[PDB]
């Protein structure tokens, strides 16, 4: 027979582009823009749980596992599939966050745009440096849900550890397909992506907190960043890293 | 917990 490639199916449930439906008639403000993200992201995250169910290995886990990392890593996921949009339709110069939606230099210079903008640059400036390939992205967005676990650790590790396993071996498929150098440079930027999205993190808990700039969040974000905020401020959450 | 996360799960 001959089971298909994991790659392979990696490429088929990857989701397919959101659009925004955002109206440029209306004049651009920054509350406007930002609510906009919130929304739009708000349908990517749905999008990425139907995803993370079609995974194969994922559903193996307990239930609270499955919630504990969807929580842990939606903001990463979220940054690490806008980067690499970003990188195919811009090669890297503007943030597509979808193609109906692309910030440029008017509204990058919007208050509170700028800073928050570049962050997600950095990103995708990363897959620009490293000419990452489709197959290599797949896999490691796989590696970055399972990236970030609780200091207590997970109810079942057993699984965990075996899927981690099963994915590190996919990358390292991915490398070849497309050399031990590289993937050294990839587990790097894996480990990178911890710093590059507790910036985003930390901004978005204060346009979440902050009740005069009247941000707002759709329920889905809102409950997970609302479960996310305490655990956050006891700081009881680990990165895995890979050095 | 938050209640649709944990939704689109069991379903
Ligand atoms: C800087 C932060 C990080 C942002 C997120 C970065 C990742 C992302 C990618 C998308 O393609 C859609 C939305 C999200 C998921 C996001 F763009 C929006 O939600 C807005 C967001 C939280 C933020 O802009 C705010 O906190 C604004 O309130």
């Amino acid at each position: 027979g001959e089971f298909p490639t994991l790659i392979s199916l990696l490429e088929v449930i990857e989701p397919e582009v959101l659009y925004s439906g955002y109206d440029s008639t209306l004049p651009d403000t920054s509350t406007r823009l930002m609510s906009t993200l919130n929304r739009l992201g708000g349908r990517q995250v749905v999008s990425a749980v139907k995803w993370a169910k079609a995974l194969p290995g994922f559903r193996n886990l307990h239930l609270d596992d499955q919630m504990t990392l969807l929580q842990y890593s939606w903001m990463s996921l979220m940054a690490f599939s806008l980067g690499w949009r970003s990188y195919k339709q811009s090669n890297g110069n503007m943030l597509c966050f979808a193609p109906d939606l692309v910030i440029n230099e008017e509204r990058m210079q919007l208050p509170y745009m700028y800073d928050q903008c570049q962050q997600m640059l950095k990103i995708s400036s990363e897959f620009v440096r490293l000419q990452v390939s489709y197959d290599e992205y797949l896999c490691m967005k796989v590696l970055l849900l399972l990236s970030t676990v609780p200091k207590d650790g997970l109810k079942s590790q057993a699984v965990f550890d075996e899927i981690r396993m099963t994915y590190i071996k996919e990358l390292g498929k991915a490398i070849v397909k497309r050399n031990w150098q590289r993937f050294y440079q990839l587990t790097k930027l894996l480990d990178s992506m911890h710093e590059m999205v507790g910036g985003l993190l930390q901004f978005c808990f204060y346009t979440f907190v902050n009740k005069s700039l009247s941000v707002e969040f759709p329920e889905m974000l809102a409950e997970i960043i609302s479960n996310q905020l305490p655990k956050f401020k006891a700081g009881s959450v680990k990165p895995l890293l890979f050095h | 917990r938050p209640a649709i996360l944990y939704a689109l799960l069991s379903s």
